[PDB]
């Protein structure tokens, strides 16, 4: 039952006072042990990584996988647009010398 | 150019107050920053929309530093300067205001430069202020600091001798006649490309950020997610397309494939996550994934699309970052298994998460709804299944958005209080601004 | 050769430097494009700012193109009724044209050119039903549609 | 139902809650806080700007939609009747699709080309002679 | 009064759901959402006497633009022609006596002023999207009654079923938005503008017709994407006779129906299988909301068959759409009546007797019921006997099959709604609670959709009605045979002892448990892949020790 203000306004501080003073840190959780242990481990997960079976075959067929699935799919959609664009093959990156770059004076 | 050494001298005078004047030190630092909004609110008013690309010109003689305003650097600076008094609002220290200050003059000195080694220069001067404010001693992180700083010198240290490259090729970094004169295109995208992928986060150089955006501040975080990753899109649009177009070109299919990973894997991740500013902070890579094919698809309007996704993220996520820095400062943890029944304890703060969720899903009468379909405009342009990968997979940003709410907001009713008027007020002018972006954006 | 160029470079240098305009004219929405046989325009850099300010106007005047056309289509069609089909062909063919030379008109360096008739597509099945005919073999694809859409 | 019917009086008086939790103390007014004068001006007068800049800025100056749409709208009057007598003359018709052979289009895009008289690249072709030198006559009895 | 009918629901729910419902509680909110109901009914009748019978079409250009970057323009624009007119009329005409049905029903509510707000609010949006003249603003109005339909399915917070089953909506439909807006992307592109008047295609390729399909199937709820729509049943009575009559399960038929650019083979066999499959789970239900939701479904497939074979089909799709709203309203209403009057129980096992019922609840089951079974001369009758006579004279060979499937759907919903009444009201009492309710607002409620119902029999749909296809009467007449079949059979009460096929069916096929592994799982196990073997594995970098 704390009187952390004056009637006329004027926040007081209760720092001597017996009644426990309603705060910033009323509503803080009190911590489960358990749970703190599990997002710790969660936070740290990094220490858990090692090259066993599982991991090497799962990190080969899905993230090796899917990256080259997905290059090979922007060369699919880059090729069919210079296809449709009237373009001749072009030149990306490792591709010997060819045309890169449209002139806006030709029509193609 | 005389305004700005104005509002930089009226700014470093926080610093000179007595600190036994708690609410001078208050006012000061908070007009501080008043004042620059103002400032960019006019030059809006002044700028002439059918005029020149580049308006409001001034160059500092032989020093590099010039600066110039085109229609992406004028959004972002307002967003920005909208930005930073909320952030003053959520700091008590003179040592957060005056890292706050020197981080405003930085990223609104580097929206509109237009040289290279200027960019350079007033960029990454703001690391150490960075590694400062992340690694704070009680209640900050020196790993997740040290991560940020690292990824960005790394980058950064790639750059810098192809921009000293073009600089012996041409004679000068000024951005008007580098984009004029023959270069070494190959060398010079590479190491714009190193940057601007760490800044704007791409795998696999991206896991700077979730350590980062986790362990800084609420003010650092706002800063962070809504301001800083952008300087990566603007570096794209202002500095890389226009002077190494032919690689631009010759790297679409990497660039493609980067950004479609990225989009993929961080939004497999965000499913998994326990936290709740973890998940807010893995949502940010896949938006700037789809900025960045945006940027790099160059087909229909694709400069407009691309910064008008990078507003409207930059509008909504800082929000969700105040409501979860809200709930931490309020209950002291960000772990979503001692949340539950928030709807009937915090009714307003629920509600401006559900509409902060449903903005940041892309649903319509919010911005990211406009951009989202315009930025998919400009990538089927270019060909059909490089827009079908992002549509198909609209159910994925949907399930984590809609299960961190429904486990937070729904069920037994534990937690704080609602929300008080300076938390409301911390909160309300990104609201109103995303409802006339989403609804009247344009006249 | 060298010298020609450079003097080229110094006659343009002395017009750009002593120009001026008044009276109701934007510089940087000029009226002409600078006409030049300059193998790479960006030698040039007052004439690569100028052409590049006359090629904005187009873009942003080919949109407004398409808005006026598109109102006058959506008043034939609405006043037409179901006698649509047969009235206002011709208006919907002027707005696919002009829809398509505000995209395929100066696109970028990637994006595919835009057909909003199916027009491409159905000249393709054209060229091709006339390529298995001389071949003699069954043709694996459609034959070619007279029109596709409410306009082409 | 209280009073028993729907039309009776109401049962609550007083604070139903409290506004961002914000008690009376002595039946005073709430005190202002520190940061509401100078956000309510601030903010205040950004909002005001941006109305401003959207509703009293010249049209012209505020888009460039606004300086293209009038000049679109002549182009398109002697437009129109290029394209009305197109559909009149066959021979016109048939030199506007050889020229369109020449330029890499096909029959369909006729009316496109009369679409792009006023482009950077038909200009400075008509300049280098990679465009044929017939468009420019077929233009001139198209617009006579 | 042509914009009354679209801002005014709006503004019934900006109403209930703001500060300004603080000042007017339970008992004012009530008087403000049923008048605000009662004006926007009165201008969708005015809209609809205009547009329908004398043929006038009004565009109104609403707030300008909304957004225009190169040539993809979107437009705050309506236009109110005849498919408009007709959607408008059957969505306010529904929810004017839901929410007159709502104000009564959750009146024990905490918060009632919450729920009729929300109502209104997905009454508005749907009014939206009817009224849209381009796609943007349609998306306006697709995404708005979702969201509305996760508030609504999910207001009873403190259950984590309900919770769980608007999450499933939600997702569930996003798959089918996605594919949507990806064919919008495909209209745009190939034929420049977004106006519906503007949309006329003869030849298109193929993946518009598709993803558009698909998108319609995820609202419409058709095979493979059902089950959010069996689950949405966790929500209060008023959200389901919305959902189920008026709103949402309606948009996807009504854009099908507006654009007309699909290929008919997907359409006839998706609306056949859907119709055949939900009337085989209805059979088999004996939770009394879950046996109308199935019905729903099918009818639904009985639409989209239609739409698939034509023009003439397209209209009949439209009439039955029309006539379909009114009586599934009816029978979602009457079947709240009997669960509030038996004690809140929904197991039909537990029911039985006159006594838990008003006269009203029963007379308004049975005459939804007999118009839902197509008893002759009532409203339904004669809706689905011209889609059933179109599909018996199709040239396709595909729909052959078709018509097959829907004779024996017909006769399944004979059966089973023949078993929702005679296990509600014709058998001994197995129920402890008698608590009937006979309230004046729910008696008007139902009514007023028995007056629709008789509306439909006197002034036709379209011109459809009264039109002889010409059959012989052994095709002719077998429909009402399959109708008797059905009633003989469901009040014999009859068996049969092949458990297994009853348990694969009452199970509904384990379309949920399939899909709880093969998508779903897969879906979580990928993300702690992309987590811990790559973020924290193969891209993380350590530190250096020293
Ligand atoms: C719908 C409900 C779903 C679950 C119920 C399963 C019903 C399936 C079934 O065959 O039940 C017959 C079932 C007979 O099964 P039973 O009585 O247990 O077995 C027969 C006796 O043991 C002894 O009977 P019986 O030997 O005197 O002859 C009866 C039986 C023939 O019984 C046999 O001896 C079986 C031999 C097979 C060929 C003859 O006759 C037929 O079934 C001939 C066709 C009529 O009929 C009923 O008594 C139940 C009537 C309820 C409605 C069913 C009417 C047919 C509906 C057609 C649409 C089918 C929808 C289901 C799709 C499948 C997925
Ligand atoms: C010279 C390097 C100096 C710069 C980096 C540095 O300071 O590293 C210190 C730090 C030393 O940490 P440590 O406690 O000695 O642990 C060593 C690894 O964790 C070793 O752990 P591990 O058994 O997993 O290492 C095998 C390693 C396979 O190692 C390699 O792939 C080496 C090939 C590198 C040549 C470049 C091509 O595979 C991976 O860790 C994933 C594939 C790497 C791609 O290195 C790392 O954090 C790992 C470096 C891996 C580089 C790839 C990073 C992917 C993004
Ligand atoms: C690349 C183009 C720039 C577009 C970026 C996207 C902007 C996001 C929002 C879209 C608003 C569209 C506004 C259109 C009219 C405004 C004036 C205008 O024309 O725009 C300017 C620039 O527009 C702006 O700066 C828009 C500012 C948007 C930023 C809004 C976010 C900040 C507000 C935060 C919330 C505040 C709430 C406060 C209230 C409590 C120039 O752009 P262009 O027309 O493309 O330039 C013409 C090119 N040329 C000269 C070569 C012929
Ligand atoms: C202090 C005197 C020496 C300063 C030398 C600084 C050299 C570079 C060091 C690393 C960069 C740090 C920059 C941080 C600036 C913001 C900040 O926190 O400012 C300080 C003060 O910083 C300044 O010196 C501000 C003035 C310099 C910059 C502005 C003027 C020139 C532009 C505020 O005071 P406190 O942090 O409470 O000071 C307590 C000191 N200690 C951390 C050791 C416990
Ligand atoms: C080392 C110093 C610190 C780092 C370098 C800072 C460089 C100065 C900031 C950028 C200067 C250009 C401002 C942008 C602009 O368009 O300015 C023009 C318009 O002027 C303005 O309206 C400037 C507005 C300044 C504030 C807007 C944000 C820009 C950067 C902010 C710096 C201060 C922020 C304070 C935050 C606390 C120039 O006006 P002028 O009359 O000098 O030029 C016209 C002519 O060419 C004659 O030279
Ligand atoms: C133009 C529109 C302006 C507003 C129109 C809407 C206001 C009418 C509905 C008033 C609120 C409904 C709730 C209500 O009045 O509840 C009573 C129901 O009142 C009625 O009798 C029904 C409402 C009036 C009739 C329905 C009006 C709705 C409009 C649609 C009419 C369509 C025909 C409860 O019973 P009672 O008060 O009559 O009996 C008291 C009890 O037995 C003792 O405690
Ligand atoms: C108060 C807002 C009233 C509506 C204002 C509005 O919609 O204006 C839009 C700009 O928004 C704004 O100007 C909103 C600025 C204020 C933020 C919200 C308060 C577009 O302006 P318009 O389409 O009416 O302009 C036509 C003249 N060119
Ligand atoms: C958290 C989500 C909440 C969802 C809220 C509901 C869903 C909303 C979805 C759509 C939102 C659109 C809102 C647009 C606001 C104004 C935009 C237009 C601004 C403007 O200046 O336009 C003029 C304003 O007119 C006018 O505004 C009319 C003049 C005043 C007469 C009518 C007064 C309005 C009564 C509305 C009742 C309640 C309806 C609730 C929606 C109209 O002229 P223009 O320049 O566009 O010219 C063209 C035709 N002349
Ligand atoms: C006892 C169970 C018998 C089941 C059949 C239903 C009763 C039909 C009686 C019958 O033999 O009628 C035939 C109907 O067959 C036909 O030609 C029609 C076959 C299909 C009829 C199925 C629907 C029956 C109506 C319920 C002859 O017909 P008719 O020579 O009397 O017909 C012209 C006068 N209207
Ligand atoms: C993100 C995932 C998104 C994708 C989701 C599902 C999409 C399934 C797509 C399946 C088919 C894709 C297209 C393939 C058939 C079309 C074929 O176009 O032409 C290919 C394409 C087109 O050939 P062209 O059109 O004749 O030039 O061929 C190529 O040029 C690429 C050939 C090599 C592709 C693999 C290269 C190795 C990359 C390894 C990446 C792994 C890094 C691991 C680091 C950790």
């Amino acid at each position: 039952e704390a009187k952390q203000f004056t009637p006329d306004g004027k926040y007081m501080p209760g720092i001597f006072s017996k009644a426990k003073p309603l705060d910033r840190s009323t509503q803080w959780v009190h911590k489960n042990p358990y749970i703190e242990a599990w997002y710790y481990r969660r936070d740290h997960f990094e220490n858990e990584f090692v090259w066993n079976y599982r991991t090497t075959i799962e990190a080969l067929w899905f993230l090796g996988g899917f990256t080259a699935a997905a290059y090979a799919l922007s060369v699919f959609a880059f090729r069919q647009a210079d296809r449709r664009s009237g373009y001749p093959k072009r030149q990306i990156l490792g591709d010997e010398p060819a045309m890169v770059l449209p002139d806006e004076r030709q029509f193609y | 150019m005389f305004i700005s050494v104005l509002l930089i001298l009226f700014a470093l005078c926080v610093t000179l107050i007595p600190e036994a004047h708690y609410h001078m030190v208050r006012v000061w630092s908070f007009v501080a920053t008043i004042i620059p909004m103002w400032v960019v609110t006019w030059m809006w008013w002044n700028f002439d929309a059918s005029g020149h690309g580049l308006q409001m010109l001034v160059i500092l003689g032989r020093s590099h530093l010039a600066f110039g305003i085109d229609g992406v650097a004028l959004s972002l600076m307002l967003l920005t300067t909208v930005l930073f008094p909320i952030c003053m609002m959520l700091l008590r220290t003179v040592a957060g205001f005056m890292t706050f200050i020197l981080l405003e003059v930085l990223v609104l000195s580097a929206l509109c430069v237009l040289d290279l080694l200027g960019f350079y220069i007033l960029f990454e001067a703001s690391l150490i202020l960075l590694f400062l404010l992340i690694g704070r001693a009680p209640y900050g992180s020196l790993e997740a600091a040290y991560k940020i700083v690292l990824y960005t010198m790394a980058g950064s240290l790639v750059l810098l001798p192809t921009l000293f490259m073009i600089y012996s090729e041409c004679g000068t970094t000024n951005v008007l006649y580098m984009t004029c004169a023959y270069n070494h295109q190959t060398v010079l995208g590479w190491g714009l490309l190193a940057v601007l992928a760490v800044k704007i986060p791409l795998m696999p150089v991206h896991l700077w950020l979730p350590e980062a955006h986790v362990a800084a501040p609420t003010a650092g975080s706002v800063l962070l997610a809504g301001v800083l990753l952008k300087l990566g899109g603007i570096g794209f649009l202002r500095f890389m397309l226009p002077v190494v177009p032919e690689f631009c070109v010759s790297v679409f299919p990497l660039v493609s494939t980067l950004c479609l990973v990225s989009f993929l894997f961080s939004t497999l991740s965000t499913l998994r996550q326990i936290d709740l500013k973890k998940i807010v902070a893995y949502s940010s890579i896949a938006h700037m994934s789809m900025v960045t094919l945006a940027i790099f698809s160059q087909s229909e309007f694709s400069a407009y699309s691309s910064s008008f996704l990078m507003i409207a993220h930059g509008l909504i996520s800082p929000a969700l970052f105040l409501i979860v820095g809200i709930l931490y400062d309020r209950a002291h943890t960000k772990f979503i298994l001692y949340f539950s029944g928030l709807g009937a304890s915090m009714p307003i703060g629920s509600t401006l998460f559900f509409l902060f969720t449903l903005g940041n899903l892309a649903f319509p009468l919010f911005p990211n709804f406009i951009a989202e379909v315009l930025c998919m405009v400009s990538i089927f342009a270019v060909h059909e299944l490089l827009a079908y990968v992002f549509c198909v997979c609209q159910v994925l940003g949907a399930a984590y958005g809609f299960w961190a709410f429904n486990r937070v907001v729904h069920g037994l009713p534990r937690g704080p209080a609602d929300v008080t008027r300076t938390e409301f007020h911390t909160v309300l002018p990104l609201l109103i601004g995303a409802v006339w972006l989403g609804i009247k954006p344009m006249a | 050769s060298v010298e020609e160029r450079q003097s080229f470079h110094d006659k343009v240098n002395d017009v750009f430097k002593n120009l001026t305009g008044e009276a109701g004219k934007r510089w940087a929405r000029p009226d002409e494009p600078i006409l030049h046989t300059l193998n790479d325009e960006k030698e040039e850099p007052h004439i690569f700012f100028h052409n590049t300010n006359y090629r904005t106007s187009r873009k942003y005047i080919n949109v407004e193109k398409t808005k006026i056309l598109r109102e006058q289509a959506l008043e034939c069609v609405r006043a037409a009724g179901t006698a649509r089909y047969h009235k206002c062909t011709e208006v919907m063919k002027r707005l696919q044209a002009a829809v398509r030379v505000a995209s395929n008109v100066d696109r970028g360096p990637l994006a595919r050119k835009r057909d909003v008739g199916f027009i491409y597509h159905n000249n393709r099945l054209r060229e091709l039903q006339q390529q298995a005919a001389e071949l003699e073999i069954e043709n694996p694809f459609p034959a070619p549609a007279k029109q596709a859409t409410g306009g082409y | 139902y209280p009073g028993g019917s729907f039309w009776s009086e109401g049962t609550q008086t007083g604070k139903n809650g409290f506004l961002f939790g914000e008690v009376p103390i002595n039946g005073q007014p709430r005190k202002t806080l520190w940061w509401e004068p100078y956000w309510y001006a601030g903010f205040g007068g950004m909002g005001v700007g941006v109305y401003l800049i959207y509703h009293a800025k010249p049209l012209e100056a505020l888009d460039i939609k606004y300086w293209a749409a009038p000049r679109a709208a002549k182009e398109l009057e002697t437009e129109m009747r290029m394209l009305d007598k197109l559909n009149e003359r066959p021979d016109l018709k048939e030199r506007l699709v050889a020229v369109c052979k020449d330029l890499n289009m096909i029959e369909d895009e006729a009316y496109d080309l009369v679409l792009m008289r006023n482009e950077y690249k038909v200009k400075l072709g008509m300049h280098t002679g990679r465009v044929p030198e017939d468009l420019k006559a077929i233009y001139e009895e198209l617009e006579a | 009064m042509f914009l009354l009918s679209v801002f005014f629901p709006l503004l019934g729910g900006l109403v209930n759901t703001s500060p300004i419902a603080r000042f007017l509680g339970h008992r004012g909110s009530s008087i403000i959402a049923i008048g605000c109901m009662v004006v926007a009914f009165i201008s969708s009748v005015v809209i609809y006497y205009e547009v329908v019978f004398m043929g006038c079409a009004v565009s109104v250009d609403v707030f300008g633009t909304w957004f225009s970057v190169g040539t993809f323009h979107a437009g705050w624009t309506f236009n109110f022609d005849l498919l408009t007119a007709n959607m408008l009329f059957t969505v306010t005409g529904v929810s004017m006596a839901v929410h007159m049905y709502a104000c009564d029903y959750m009146r024990q509510d905490p918060h009632l002023n919450l729920f009729l707000g929300y109502l209104s609010y997905f009454t508005g949006f749907m009014c939206v999207l009817v009224a849209a003249d381009n796609l943007l603003v349609m998306l306006v109005g697709w995404e708005g009654i979702g969201v509305c339909s996760y508030l609504l399915i999910g207001y009873w917070s403190h259950r984590l079923s309900a919770v769980k089953s608007a999450q499933k909506a939600i997702l569930v439909n996003r798959v089918s938005d996605g594919l949507l807006m990806w064919g919008v992307l495909w209209v745009w592109y190939h034929l420049g503008s977004l106006e519906y008047d503007l949309l006329n295609v003869y030849s298109a390729s193929g993946f518009v017709g598709l993803s558009i399909l698909i998108g319609a199937m995820g609202k419409s709820a058709q095979i493979l994407f059902h089950v959010w729509l069996a689950d949405a049943m966790e929500g209060p009575t008023p959200v389901s006779a919305l959902i189920h009559a008026a709103t949402l399960v309606t948009a996807g038929v009504y854009l099908l129906v507006r654009l007309h650019i699909h290929d008919e083979m997907f359409v006839i066999i998706v609306g056949s299988l859907t119709a055949f499959m939900a009337g085989v789970f209805g059979a088999t239900q004996s939770d009394l909301k879950r046996v109308i939701a199935y019905s729903t479904c099918s009818q639904l497939g009985y639409m989209m068959v239609s739409l698939g074979l034509g023009e003439t089909g397209g209209e009949a799709s439209m009439g039955h759409l029309m006539t379909h709203a009114s009586f599934k309203a009816a029978l979602f209403l009457a079947a709240g009546m009997v669960i509030s009057g038996n004690g809140g129980n929904q197991h039909i096992a537990r029911y039985g007797g006159s006594a838990h019922s008003a006269m009203f609840t029963m007379l308004t089951l049975m005459v939804a019921s007999l118009s839902l079974i197509g008893w002759p001369e009532l409203s339904g009758f004669y809706s689905k006997e011209t889609i059933l006579n179109l599909a018996a004279i199709c040239a396709d060979p595909i729909a052959d099959v078709a018509h097959t499937l829907l004779l024996l759907t017909a006769m399944l919903t004979s059966a089973y709604t023949t078993k929702l009444f005679y296990q509600c009201f014709m058998v001994d009492f197995s129920g402890s609670s008698v608590t009937p309710v006979r309230n004046v607002l729910p008696i008007l409620a139902m009514a007023i959709l028995l007056l629709d119902i008789m509306l439909k029999v006197w002034v036709g749909t379209n011109l459809l009605s009264g039109m002889l296809f010409f059959l012989p009467w052994g095709v002719k007449t077998l429909p009402f045979g399959l109708m008797v079949a059905g009633i003989l059979t469901a009040t014999a009460a009859v068996g049969s002892e092949r458990f297994t096929l009853i348990r694969f069916c009452g199970s509904r096929w384990g379309f949920d448990q399939l899909f709880a592994r093969s998508p779903v799982n897969p879906i979580f196990d990928l993300g702690r892949i992309t987590w811990a073997i790559g973020d924290r594995g193969l891209l993380s970098v350590g530190n250096l020790r020293a």
